[PDB]
């Protein structure tokens, strides 16, 4: 779709779909910029996370609702329209994991960009695993779970434990273990750990870098008081 | 339970 | 799109994509609908307008932020980027245009309804005289006010000065005359006029009436706070 | 200066 468009275009016109609220637009000129086939930068894998993300956040809200509907409810009408969603929400899902798979994170070697695609693979199979029924649930959540445990693992190696992607990982595999894969205490574990390990680690801190990590301890202590 | 909102750049 | 769909099964999905917030959803369910032929009722005609309006009201807004951000850059991605959600825009607008002209209006012989239909018109009208640009405005904005005029004489022909389409009439042609047609006078007496007589007519409602028509003036008296 | 918001069925 976006093939004669510039590269530097595409970027520049994601960012003015983010100001105009244009989520669609904006993921389609990511999703365009990486198929030009050059790694992203920091702030063009921030643009394409925040794209999909919002993209994909509406379509699980309306599934959500609908999905409330149909079980109340239990003619053929709410379960169509759960189904439409929910294959539209698949389809999205699945094609960040394509862009990711071709050939996002075989071309990541700094850990930082790493890492930034394992946490997006696990929470795009996560996604899937939201809406999944059956057997197909237990591929698609252990496909999350090896993911964001790729990305734990090089994260703990690699970034210090006050890193805003390596807690914003922590975080997000903790509510996986929470809510897709039924282990709260593992949920529970892992923000308490992560969440103590950062607190130590916050006297390294410039002013700007402390006030980046602890809003995401805050969305960890957040969890923890309703977990517990 | 909330994940990391993630959507403003 | 919608042709294989039953009637009753669009307003169905209609209204569960509204409660969903999808909302080009709603507008293609409720454009198939007007398409099956019949005439439409009170809820079903204020599901159609809830639709386009919450899809256009979208794209008024992201046009309102690239217009902004192109008129202080005064390379081509902005302008580019406006003029394709622009297009966008006028696209949406000329559909509900043409279901109101294929076969809305024409069939539409209750003042209710082809009150509505009117209004409708001129607000399509008004969103595509928004981003128009010079003679082309000019005989968009007379479209616009040729409806809007037909509407409000029926309107005060026959319906009370209380009802809450003859009320919510008078306030967009009040807007249409202070932002599109440069006449704030005539925007001004409109809405005081409305708003006095309807609110001599008030007591002859019942409370939930009495709501419905309250809430609406209080929207011409807002207006009128920020005119004088 | 408002119109109707009519966004809500
Ligand atoms: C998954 C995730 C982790 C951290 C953040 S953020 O700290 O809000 N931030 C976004 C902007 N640029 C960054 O490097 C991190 C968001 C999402
Ligand atoms: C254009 C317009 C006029 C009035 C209204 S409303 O009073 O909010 N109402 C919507 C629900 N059903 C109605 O008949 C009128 C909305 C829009
Ligand atoms: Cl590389
Ligand atoms: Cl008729």
């Amino acid at each position: 779709a976006m093939g004669s468009m510039e590269r530097a275009s595409l970027i520049q016109k994601a960012k003015l779909a983010e100001q105009a609220e244009r989520y669609e637009d904006m993921a389609a000129f990511m999703k365009g910029a990486v198929e030009k086939g050059e790694e992203l930068s920091c702030e063009e894998r921030n643009l394409l996370s925040v794209a999909y993300k919002n993209v994909v956040g509406g379509q699980r809200a309306a599934w959500r609702v609908l999905s409330s509907i149909e079980q109340k409810s239990n003619g053929p009408e709410v379960r169509e329209y759960r189904e439409k969603v929910e294959t539209e929400l698949q389809g999205v899902c699945d094609t960040v994991l394509g862009l990711l798979d071709s050939h996002l994170i075989k071309e990541a070697g700094d850990a930082e960009s790493r890492v930034f695609y394992l946490k997006m693979k696990g929470d795009y199979y996560r996604y899937l695993a939201e809406v999944a029924t059956g057997d197909d649930k237990k591929r698609i959540i252990d496909s999350a779970r090896s993911a964001y445990q790729e990305a734990m693992d090089i994260s703990k190696k690699e970034m210090p434990p006050t890193n805003p992607i390596r807690l914003g990982l922590a975080l997000n595999f903790s509510v996986f273990h929470y809510e897709i894969a039924n282990s709260p205490e593992e949920a529970i574990s892992l923000a308490k750990t992560t969440f103590d390990e950062a607190m130590a680690d916050l006297h390294t801190l410039s002013e700007d870098s402390y006030k980046d990590s602890t809003l995401i301890m805050q969305l960890l202590r957040d969890n923890l008081t309703l977990w517990t | 339970a909330g994940s990391i909102p993630g959507r403003r750049s």
